[PDB]
C-alpha cells in the first residue's frame, strides 16, 4: 500500500525534519494531509505526475513538498516546529477512483517535534497477575499492564502470550492519561487488559509478556545528561502460568 | 469549510445513530463520508455525487444541497462502528479534499450475563501500583476521572473474547499513595449498586 | 437567440524541449475569453474577454489548475497516444480537445459536446444523447471503456447537461454587452474591370457579429450560386467579422444582380445593386 | 467555466 | 498524420487609406499542424513588432491564427504576408491588396 516514513519521529525543534512517501506503484495522484490530534484532514499538497496540482494547503514557511519522482515523495520541513507534530498521512489514488472520490492512505507519520529532548523518557512497564477471587467468581483470568513516566507517548502496548503476541480477550487504552496533567510537558502512562479461560491462566507453561514499544532519540541527537539517553526503545514486564 | 459535531456520543448497540455535517460553500458536488479508528488511515464509507438518499446496508447517506446539510443513518449499531466519522467533500476545481473534523462514536456492546465484580490484582513486586480491576459490568454504566492528581484511571474498556462469546467492560486504577482502595477507587463513576466487592 | 460555450485545448509534442506546447483556449460563441500557453511566462489560465476578467482569484486558481490538469492530462495524452499509435518519440504529434454547451433560444439546455482529436483527426466523442461515445478506432475504444467503466460519460453528462450550461448562462448574463449584440453587416459593393466583357462585384459585408451571416448573390430575383465567390467569415482583430461575396457578371448586366445580405444584426435581409 | 477537476486520460 | 496547408487573407482591419494608422492583419486558418511560421513583410523587409492571435481550430480541428502588425498604408510602401508552414514549399508571400 502506501508507504510513509519514519512511523514515527521525535525530534527536536529547529532541526529539518524529512516526512517521506512512497505512494502506490501506478498512482500518479499524491496527497499529503496532516491530522493534528482531533482534527479532520487536512491537505497539504497534491501533485498529478510529480507535479504539485494543489499546493493551497501548504503552511508557506518551512513545509517543502516536492516529489523527485513518481514512487517517492518528500515533504520536509526546515526549523521544525513543536506546532507541526501532527499525523502525516500521504494518500495515494487514480482518476478513476477519484471520481467515485476513493483515496488509500498511509499508515501515516506520528510526528512529535519537541523543545527539548531532555524531557524524553522511555516508559516503565509492569505487568500484574490476576486476582484470585475473580479465576472462582467468574472462571476466567485477566491481567494488566501499567506503562509509565514516557513521553512523549509514542508508545505501542502489545501483549505476548508464549512468544506469540495475543489480541483475544486484550483491550488497550484509546490513549495515555497525563502523569501531571496541567503540564504540557507532562508524561504518559497507558494501559491494558489480557483475559483468558481459568484453567489458562494456572497452567505455568503459559508466559505472558507486556510489551511496550516506544520512540524516542537516536544517534543523532546528542545527549548529555547523566541520565541514560531516553532512545526510542522496548520496554516489558512479565508474568508466569500458576495454580497457585 | 464544513461543522461536523465531536462530540463521542455513546450508543447502545442495536440503537440506530445519527452522523452528519453542515458545509458553508455550495459547488461542493461530492460529499462523502470516512470512518477512522484511534490513528489508523480513514476508510470510506459512503459517497453521493449529489441531492438525494443514498441506501447502503444499515448506513444511509443523505444530502440535501438546499440545506447544505449531509448525514449518514446507521441502523442496529452494531459491534465496530465505534470510531471517528468524517465527512469530506469537494468538487469541479481540485481533488483538494475537505475534511469534517470528525466525529467519534462509540457504540456499546451487549452483555448477556453482566457480573458486576472489582479485583484487586496481586501487584508484582517490582512495581508499587496498586491495580484495581472492574470487569463483567454492563454497558449501562459510565466510569469517570478524578479530582485530585494522584488519581488515575483508565476509561471504559471493552473486553471481547470470541470463541466464548463473552464480553466484559472492563476499567483500570492505580496509584501509590497509601489512601487509594478498591472500596473507594471509583467514586466518581456510577457503578451499579448490585456490582460485587471482594473482602 | 442560439448560444454556446466551447473550450479548444491544443497541445503539441516537442522532442528535445523541456516540455510540450500546450495551448487552450475559451470561447462562447464567436469571442475568446480564456487562454493558456505553456510557452508564456505565466504558466496560468489568462483573460481573453473583459467580461471574464470579472471572475475572481478562487476561479482563476480552479481554470489555472484545471487547465493546467489539462495540460498534464495532455502531456501524458501525448505519451500516451503516442503509445497507443506506436510513434517515434521524435516526432511532433497533436493532441485537440473540444468541448461544451449549447443552449436555445430560452437558454434551456439544448445539446451538449466533448469532441477529441488526435493529430487533426476525430478521436473519440460524446455522443448526441451524452452517455455513449465514438470508437474512430481502437486506440479509442480503449479510451471509451477506460472511460465509461471510470463513468466518465457520467462526469460530463452532469457537467454538459449541468454546470457548463450554468457557466454559459452566467457569461452570457456577465458579457451581454458584447455576446448578446448584433453588429449588423456594413455592406457595400465593389466594381473591377477583370476583363473588358466581364466585371467582378464583390459584395462586402465588414465589421458584423456574431460571424454568423448568410450573403446571397441573386440574378432577377431568383437565387444564384454559380460564377459567385465567397471567403471563409474573417476576423478584423478587434471581435467584428468580414466577409465578401464576389461574382462574375457580363459587363452591363450588373444591376441585374442583387446581393441577399442575412444577418441576425439586421432584422430585413438587405438587397444590394449597382456596379 | 472548465470541466474538472480534469481528465479522464486517454 | 493529415497536413492541411495554410489559406491566407491579407487584410486590413479598417478599410484601406493611405497615410492613416490601421492593421495589417494576415489570417492564416484551416492549416495543420499548429507549427507555422509568419512574417509581415515591408517592401520585401520582415516587420518585427508582429503579433498573433491564440491558437485554435473549427469543427474540421484545423488551426486559424490572426498575426496582426499596426502599420501605415501608402502609395509606394508594399505590404505582404510572408508565410511558412510544413506543407509550403518555401515562404508563401501573399500580397496585401487593399482592393480585398
Amino acid at each position: 500500500g502506501v508507504i510513509q516514513s519514519p512511523r514515527h519521529e521525535v525530534t527536536e525543534m529547529g532541526q529539518q525534519v524529512t516526512l517521506r512517501c512512497k505512494p502506490i506503484s501506478g498512482h500518479d495522484y499524491l496527497f499529503w494531509y496532516r491530522q493534528t490530534m482531533m482534527r479532520g484532514l487536512e491537505l497539504l499538497i497534491y501533485f498529478n505526475n510529480n507535479v504539485p496540482i494543489d499546493d493551497s494547503g501548504m503552511p508557506e514557511d518551512r513545509f517543502s513538498a516536492k516529489m523527485p519522482n513518481a514512487s517517492f515523495s518528500t515533504l520536509k520541513i526546515q526549523p521544525s516546529e513543536p506546532r507541526d507534530s501532527a499525523v502525516y498521512f500521504c494518500a495515494s489514488s487514480l482518476w478513476e477512483k477519484l471520481a467515485k472520490n476513493i483515496q488509500y492512505f498511509g499508515a501515516g507519520t506520528r510526528l512529535s517535534v519537541l523543545e527539548d529532548l531532555k524531557n524524553v523518557f522511555p516508559p516503565e512497564v509492569a505487568v500484574f497477575e490476576p486476582s484470585e477471587a475473580e479465576i472462582s467468581h467468574t472462571q476466567k483470568a485477566t491481567l494488566v499492564c501499567l506503562a509509565t513516566g514516557f513521553y512523549p507517548d509514542h508508545v505501542e502496548l502489545s501483549w505476548w502470550v508464549n512468544g506469540k503476541e495475543v489480541h483475544s480477550g486484550v483491550c488497550t487504552d484509546p490513549q495515555p492519561l497525563k502523569e501531571q496533567p496541567a503540564l504540557n510537558d507532562s508524561r504518559y502512562a497507558l494501559s491494558s487488559r489480557l483475559r483468558v479461560s481459568a484453567t489458562f491462566w494456572q497452567d505455568p507453561r503459559n508466559h505472558f509478556r507486556c510489551q511496550v514499544q516506544f520512540y524516542g532519540l537516536s544517534e543523532n541527537d546528542e545527549w548529555t545528561q547523566d541520565r541514560a539517553k531516553p532512545v526510542t526503545q522496548i520496554v516489558s514486564a512479565e508474568a508466569w502460568g500458576r495454580a497457585d | 469549510e464544513v461543522e461536523q459535531d465531536p462530540g463521542p456520543l455513546s450508543v447502545p448497540e442495536g440503537a440506530i445513530v445519527s452522523l452528519n455535517c453542515t458545509y458553508s460553500n455550495s459547488a461542493f458536488q461530492y460529499f462523502m463520508w470516512y470512518r477512522q479508528y484511534s490513528r489508523k488511515g480513514p476508510e470510506l464509507l459512503m459517497y453521493t455525487y449529489s441531492s438525494g438518499n443514498k441506501e447502503d446496508g444499515r448506513f444511509t447517506a443523505q444530502v440535501d444541497k438546499s440545506s447544505k446539510y449531509i448525514s449518514l443513518f446507521i441502523r442496529d449499531s452494531q459491534p465496530s462502528d465505534s470510531a471517528t466519522y468524517l465527512c469530506a467533500m469537494r468538487g469541479d476545481s481540485s481533488y483538494k479534499l475537505i475534511f469534517g473534523s470528525g466525529t467519534r462514536l462509540l457504540v456499546r456492546p451487549d452483555i448477556q450475563n453482566p457480573d458486576p465484580a472489582v479485583y484487586q490484582l496481586r501487584d508484582s513486586k517490582s512495581s508499587d501500583k496498586s491495580v484495581c480491576l472492574f470487569t463483567d459490568f454492563d454497558s449501562q454504566t459510565n466510569v469517570s476521572q478524578s479530582k485530585d492528581s494522584d488519581v488515575y484511571i483508565t476509561d471504559k474498556c471493552v473486553l471481547d473474547m470470541r470463541s466464548m462469546d463473552f464480553k466484559s467492560n472492563s476499567a483500570v486504577a492505580w496509584s501509590n499513595k497509601s489512601d487509594f482502595a478498591c472500596a473507594n477507587a471509583f467514586n466518581n463513576s456510577i457503578i451499579p449498586e448490585d456490582t460485587f466487592f471482594p473482602s | 437567440g442560439s448560444h454556446s460555450m466551447r473550450y479548444f485545448f491544443t497541445s503539441v509534442s516537442r522532442p528535445g524541449r523541456g516540455e510540450p506546447r500546450f495551448i487552450a483556449v475559451g470561447y462562447v460563441d464567436d469571442t475568446q475569453f480564456v487562454r493558456f500557453d505553456s510557452d508564456a511566462a505565466s504558466q496560468r489560465m489568462e483573460p481573453r474577454a473583459p467580461w471574464i476578467e470579472q471572475e475572481g482569484p478562487e476561479y482563476w486558481d480552479g481554470e489555472t489548475r484545471k487547465v493546467k490538469a489539462h495540460s498534464q492530462t495532455h502531456r501524458v495524452d501525448l505519451g500516451t497516444l503516442r503509445g497507443y499509435y506506436n510513434q517515434s518519440e521524435a516526432g511532433s504529434h497533436t493532441v485537440q480537445r473540444m468541448y461544451g454547451c449549447d443552449v436555445g433560444s430560452d437558454w434551456r439546455f439544448l445539446r451538449g459536446y466533448h469532441q477529441y482529436a488526435y493529430d487533426g483527426k476525430d478521436y473519440i466523442a460524446l455522443k448526441e444523447d451524452l452517455r455513449s461515445w465514438t470508437a474512430a478506432d481502437m486506440a479509442a475504444q480503449t479510451t471509451k471503456h477506460k472511460w465509461e467503466a471510470a463513468h466518465v460519460a457520467e462526469q460530463l453528462r452532469a457537467y454538459l447537461e449541468g454546470t457548463c450550461v450554468e457557466w454559459l448562462r452566467r457569461y452570457l448574463e456577465n458579457g451581454k454587452e458584447t455576446l448578446q449584440r448584433t453588429d449588423a453587416p456594413k455592406t457595400h459593393m465593389t466594381h473591377h474591370a477583370v476583363s473588358d466583357h466581364e466585371a467582378t462585384l464583390r459584395c462586402w459585408a465588414l465589421s458584423f457579429y456574431p460571424a454568423e451571416i448568410t450573403l446571397t448573390w441573386q440574378r432577377d430575383g431568383e437565387d444564384q450560386t454559380q460564377d459567385t465567390e465567397l471567403v471563409e467569415t474573417r476576423p478584423a482583430g478587434d471581435g467584428t467579422f468580414q466577409k465578401w461575396a464576389a461574382v462574375v457578371v457580363p459587363s452591363g448586366q450588373e444591376q441585374r444582380y442583387t446581393c441577399h445580405v442575412q444577418h441576425e444584426g439586421l432584422p430585413k435581409p438587405l438587397t444590394l445593386r449597382w456596379e | 467555466a472548465l470541466w474538472g477537476p480534469d481528465p479522464a486520460a486517454a | 498524420m493529415i497536413q492541411r496547408t495554410p489559406k491566407i487573407q491579407v487584410y486590413s482591419r479598417h478599410p484601406a487609406e493611405n497615410g492613416k494608422s490601421n492593421f495589417l492583419n494576415c489570417y492564416v486558418s484551416g492549416f495543420h499542424p499548429s507549427d507555422i511560421e509568419v512574417d509581415l513583410l515591408k517592401n520585401g523587409e520582415r516587420i518585427e513588432k508582429v503579433e498573433h492571435s491564440d491558437l485554435s481550430f473549427s469543427k474540421d480541428w484545423s488551426f486559424y491564427l490572426l498575426y496582426y502588425t499596426e502599420f501605415t498604408p501608402t502609395e509606394k510602401d508594399e505590404y505582404a504576408c510572408r508565410v511558412n508552414h510544413v506543407t509550403l514549399s518555401q515562404p508563401k508571400i501573399v500580397k496585401w491588396d487593399r482592393d480585398m
